[PDB]
């Protein structure tokens, strides 16, 4: 058995010797290979040092040709064999990379064998233009009740989830792959969505810990892991995002639909001002070169939502920004905002209080908005976003008003229900259904009489006996689409029958 | 569950056993008459790399 | 002649020549690729050797390639078979609807007009917001520019004008997509199509869309405001139409500038831009304008970095514009929209032999009174209300409602937001703001006075309360 | 269609050790100590993590069950 698999790799790893157009290192130093020779050599080609690592062919020079090593420059040495790979540089794409942890280069890392992928696409592909697009008009399930209503991601959108360190900007992300379980594991193929996570300069073993998550809850099934991790060279983090973009950027241009994640492209522009300081480039702003926008907009903008003559599929981009004490102001951020189509603010002050997700309603913007949810959300979530505004502008007289208003009171209340309602553990997704029942009873008023502190476990009891003994009434919403009268007028005696029997 | 990992670290560690046997096996078989027709090899190799243009 | 490659550094190729150099912004074609690559050329480097600028990616260059010289700069289809298209930097049609049949040429690289040529009248273009219509009126041919960070909103607000203006507009129009996103480019391109504005059935189209979008190399997108302006130039001149150029956003052509030059081998100017930033600007900037022969109305989006009105790009921006409206990301998040700072907006036609005594006098009347509360605002924030009694809490009032009634509604904001979208008279926005300054409207709800258009909504509004 | 030389060793390498190790009876040949360490400690992480020190994992596992609690009729 194990001798056969032995046997088998040794005969199918032909040498094939042949003579290659070399190259000679000249010099060899703060990543940066400058190689005598390639005369034929095509700019951002890839090559192959003897030592085994590849690397970019960047500028080309009548003397020399600068090359951007794909690892640490510990290996390459004065006087090595530089070989042309012929190509322009391109990673594997394909379904045999679901369930499986790479580099930036698309070579496993996680001990499971081989890559079977018969395809290879281009890192540098020029995004879509004007005409292949289309709008965004179909919704992506994060699972999460404050994103699904207040800022509805579609497919094909780019969603910045923008915060401080250790806001929950990864929790977010992980639990929208998480969520597509439901969907992938149906029949309908025009939900199935797969997913695509790049880890830029994080620690190896909080990828590994994030991979152990995916597979424990199912999710690594069509889930692809793209690790450059912190201990990896700037060339590595910096190639990533877009060995990752054109990992999904297969599935956009076959019919299927792709998430990616890139956690998180504010490392990823420190790996490039690494890249740009060793290269003598011109510093800028807090010493970024000035294409540092060009590098995450030609990035971002291949997630495309593409028109039904391109096969209608779609890459829908969720990019990660760590910002500095709250600052969306500095250099960085402001150029993902610029280039996105909304942000999702996490802010520190509510991590501190409790509030998990910790998302800013206010600053919280999708520029695709409503365009890209289903009905029933939209025509709950409509009116919560009102409701929450509401209470937004009276939330500066509770801090001294013992005297109030009962108008003004019915507005503390009912925001404070939704404030609760919006909360959300942690590794736990929602469906839609019940997404749309949890708001909708809490945006009616049926838990002004609830106490806020037991909203979370109304969540699980009363979902649960529409599940079970009300069935009826979500047969009869699935196939409306969204809420009649004759059905709020029948959750509205439910939820009295069911208050009436938790407590009377 | 158990099964499968005992058989996996007994594949890994005889995977890691009989590739450290091959290269102390490889490296010490070396014969000058196989390695002068290796080198005859690798001459007309290269002469057929070379008719082929 | 012929050329070879001999260097290829990101955006920027050598190429060097045998017989005879091309001239400076001359297009020089690339011959081993299968769509047009286009160099423009920048130096002359000596040896016969010129350094280039490409319209398009250079990887799968190698060094040797042959490189043709066209003889001329970059030529792009001008006239009317351009309304109702496509195209990018270099003059393709990229709305895949055939080739741009056209017997007129223009290059892109042209001398602004002389001072001979030059029109010094002004009148008022009366837009239906306002913020702009009061504090910093628009003029009927004139340059104007949108200030503001990301997310603050300039598409939106370059939206509305598209709206209100440009389609009862006796003219024709052109915009430019200048490093901007293609989602928006698709969505303004279907919006013109379902608007009628761009007629896909017959000849009856009046905007002409050029697009080079964030996804562009840097050559590209610092030359494709050049093919916008080109296309609104022979509008103007070759048939005397008064013309609009809606372009968004201007600061891309000086970010992309910027690039290139890291790689021209130029020492760096200040923050990092390149030495010749305010002489390429001033270059491009002076050939939109209005002469005798026709009239340009521009509207030019301009981004600022991290929220710096400091920054080298838009601080040499500022000189370029008959009215400025700068957008402001404090006053957008107290919700007040369109943000438009009504103490950093200028128009340049604010007179009273222009705009009227009244019109005049009730604008200064409203920037007095939001300076006077600028001033009391720190007093407010540490101490609170507690100060003057009658008198400063009465400026506080008034201006926090001239604060509400500068916003706006927008049509084009009507599907976020809810609201709909309002266009107001001038008339009646002049009437609005006397009315509050006056004190007529002291004893109404100053929520009254938010996100509704006329005066009239305002009492209707507090009423409903 | 001549092969590799240093492929046909490669080969005669893998028969080699494998006519070694069936003579062997599955035991490796020629290792070196710390991959006895290397097995030893593989072996005792899967015996302390499967609890295979109270029942041999092995054979079927000897089910000890108990007769499920019912509540009395009253409170
Ligand atoms: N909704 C939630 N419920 C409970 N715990 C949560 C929730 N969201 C986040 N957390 C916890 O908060 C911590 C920080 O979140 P997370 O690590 O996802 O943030 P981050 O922005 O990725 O931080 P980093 O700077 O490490 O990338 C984690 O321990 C995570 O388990
Ligand atoms: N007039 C408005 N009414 C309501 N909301 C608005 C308005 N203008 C802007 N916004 C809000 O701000 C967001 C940003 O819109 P917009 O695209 O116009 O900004 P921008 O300045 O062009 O930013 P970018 O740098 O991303 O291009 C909108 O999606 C909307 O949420
Ligand atoms: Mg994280
Ligand atoms: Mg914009």
């Amino acid at each position: 058995e194990i001798s056969a698999v032995l046997e088998e790799k040794i005969l199918g790893a032909a040498p094939k010797e042949n003579l290659e157009e070399t190259g000679r290192v000249l010099s060899i130093g703060d990543g940066i290979a400058r190689v005598y020779g390639l005369k034929n050599i095509q700019a951002e080609e890839m090559v192959e040092f003897s030592s085994g690592l590849k690397g970019m062919a960047l500028n080309l020079e009548p003397d020399n040709v600068g090359i951007v090593v794909f690892g640490n420059d510990k290996h390459i040495k004065e006087g090595d064999i530089v070989k042309r790979t012929g190509a322009i540089v391109d990673v594997p794409v394909g379904e045999e990379l679901l369930g499986r942890v790479v580099d930036a280069l698309g070579n496993p890392i996680d001990g499971k064998g081989p890559i079977g992928s018969k395809t290879r696409q281009r890192v540098g592909v020029k995004a879509p233009g004007i005409i292949p697009r289309v709008s965004v008009r179909e919704p992506m399930q994060t699972g999460m009740k404050a994103v699904d209503s207040l800022v509805p991601i579609g497919r094909g959108q780019r969603e910045l989830i923008i915060g401080d360190r250790q806001t929950g900007k990864t929790a977010i992300a992980i639990d929208a792959i998480i969520n597509q379980k439901r969907f992938n594991d149906a029949q309908d193929e025009k939900k199935k969505l797969y997913c695509v996570y790049v880890a830029i300069g994080q620690k190896r073993s909080t990828v590994a810990q994030i991979v152990k998550r995916l597979t424990d809850t199912d999710a690594m099934r069509y889930t692809i892991v793209v690790s450059a991790t912190a201990s990896d060279a700037a060339p590595l983090q910096y190639l990533a995002p877009y060995s990752g973009c054109a990992m999904g950027e297969f599935f956009r241009d076959n019919g299927k639909h792709a998430l990616i994640i890139y956690d998180d492209l504010s490392k990823q522009a420190v790996a490039y001002r690494q890249m740009s300081l060793l290269l003598r480039r011109p510093p800028g702003r807090e010493a970024y070169p000035g294409d540092v926008f060009y590098l995450h907009s030609r990035l971002l903008e291949r997630a495309a939502k593409m028109s039904e003559s391109n096969g209608g599929g779609s890459l829908t981009a969720l990019p990660v920004i760590e910002t500095q004490a709250g600052d969306v102001s500095a250099y960085i951020p402001t150029n993902v905002i610029s280039i996105t189509d909304g942000q999702i603010f996490l802010e520190t002050e509510l991590f501190y209080k409790g509030i998990r997700p910790a998302i800013n309603v206010g600053l919280s913007v999708s520029r695709v908005g409503s365009a890209a949810q289903t009905r029933a959300m939209k025509q709950v979530a409509g009116s919560m976003k009102l409701e929450l505004a509401q209470y937004r502008e009276v939330a500066a007289f509770a801090q001294f008003g013992s005297d109030l208003d009962a108008s003004t009171q019915q507005l503390l209340s009912r925001g404070v229900r939704l404030t609760e309602l919006l909360k959300q553990g942690q590794y736990v997704p929602m469906a839609i259904e019940d997404q749309v029942a949890i708001i909708y009873c809490g945006v009616r008023g049926h838990l002004d009489k609830v106490e806020p502190s037991k909203i979370t476990k109304f969540e699980k009891e009363f979902s649960q006996h529409i599940k079970t003994s009300h069935r009826d009434i979500l047969d009869t919403i699935a196939k409306e689409g969204q809420i009649s009268p004759d059905t709020d007028a029948k959750l509205k005696k439910v939820v009295t029958d069911f208050l009436s029997t938790f407590q009377a | 569950d158990y099964h499968l990992e005992t058989e996996r670290a007994q594949r890994q560690i005889k995977q890691k056993n009989m590739v450290d046997w091959i290269v102390r096996n490889v490296m010490k078989s070396i014969t000058p008459e196989q390695e002068r027709l290796m080198l005859s090899k690798c001459i007309s190799d290269l002469k057929a790399m070379s008719i082929k243009a | 002649s012929n050329g070879q490659i001999t260097a290829v550094i990101g955006a920027v190729v050598d190429v060097q020549f045998e017989d005879q150099l091309p001239p400076i912004l001359n297009a020089l074609e690339v011959q081993g690729r299968s769509p047009r690559l286009i160099l423009e050329v920048a130096q002359h480097l000596g040896e016969n050797t010129v350094r280039t600028i490409a319209m398009d990616g250079t990887e799968g260059l190698v060094r040797g390639q042959n490189v043709l010289d066209t003889g001329a700069p970059i030529k792009i289809p001008v006239g009317p078979e351009t309304l109702g298209r496509i195209m990018n930097v270099i003059g393709e049609p990229i709305d895949e609807r055939g080739p741009i049949v056209t017997d007129k040429f223009a290059a892109i690289h042209a001398d602004a007009p002389e001072f001979v040529e030059m029109s010094v009248q002004q009148e008022i273009l009366v837009t239906g917001i306002k913020v702009v219509d009061l504090l910093a009126p628009y003029a009927k041919g004139g340059k104007i520019g949108l200030f503001g960070g990301a997310g603050v909103g300039k598409t939106v607000l370059i939206m509305e004008l598209i709206n209100n203006v440009a389609k009862a507009h006796g003219g024709y129009s052109v915009f430019a997509g200048v490093g901007e996103r293609t989602r928006e480019g698709n969505d303004l391109y279907h919006e013109m199509i379902e608007s009628g504005v761009i007629s896909l059935k017959d000849k009856t189209s009046k905007v002409a869309l050029v697009y080079g979008q964030m996804n562009e190399p840097p050559g590209a997108r610092a030359r494709v405001a050049l093919t916008g302006l080109t296309v609104a130039e022979y509008f103007r001149d070759q048939e005397g139409q008064d013309v609009l150029l809606f372009i968004d956003n201007i600061f891309r052509f000086t970010q992309a500038g910027s690039e290139v030059s890291a790689l021209l081998g130029r020492i760096p100017s200040a923050v990092g831009y390149q030495p010749t930033l305010a002489t390429d600007m001033g270059t491009m900037q002076e050939r939109i304008t209005t002469t005798k022969k026709g009239s340009i109305t521009s509207v030019q989006a301009i981004y600022v970095p991290a929220d710096d009105l400091t920054d080298p790009a838009p601080a040499t921006t500022f000189a370029h514009l008959d009215a400025t409206t700068v957008l402001s990301r404090a006053i957008a998040e107290l919700g007040i929209y369109p943000a438009v700072d009504p103490l950093d907006s200028t128009s340049r036609i604010l007179d009273p032999n222009i705009i009227g005594e009244e019109h005049y006098n009730i604008a200064r009347g409203v920037q007095k009174i939001l300076q006077d509360y600028k001033s009391l605002q720190d007093i407010i924030a540490i101490l609170g209300m507690d100060e003057l009694s009658e008198e400063d809490k009465l400026i506080v009032s008034r201006a926090r409602k001239i604060q509400r009634f500068l916003s706006q509604p927008f049509q084009v904001a009507e599907v976020f937001t809810g609201h709909a979208g309002k266009l107001v008279p001038i008339k009646d926005t002049i009437k609005g703001f006397k009315m509050i300054l006056n004190g007529e409207l002291d004893h109404l709800p100053e929520v009254a006075f938010y996100m509704v258009g006329p005066i009239e909504e305002v009492v209707a509004k507090a009423e409903k309360i | 269609k001549a092969v590799d030389p240093i492929q046909k060793l490669f080969l005669d390498k893998i028969k080699e050790y494998d006519q070694k190790s069936k003579a062997a009876g599955g035991k490796l040949l020629e290792a070196s100590t710390e991959i006895q360490r290397e097995l030893d400690a593989e072996l005792d992480k899967l015996k302390k993590m499967y609890g295979g020190d109270t029942a041999d994992l092995s054979k079927f596992p000897s089910f000890h069950f108990e007769d499920p609690v019912v509540d009395p009729i009253n409170m």
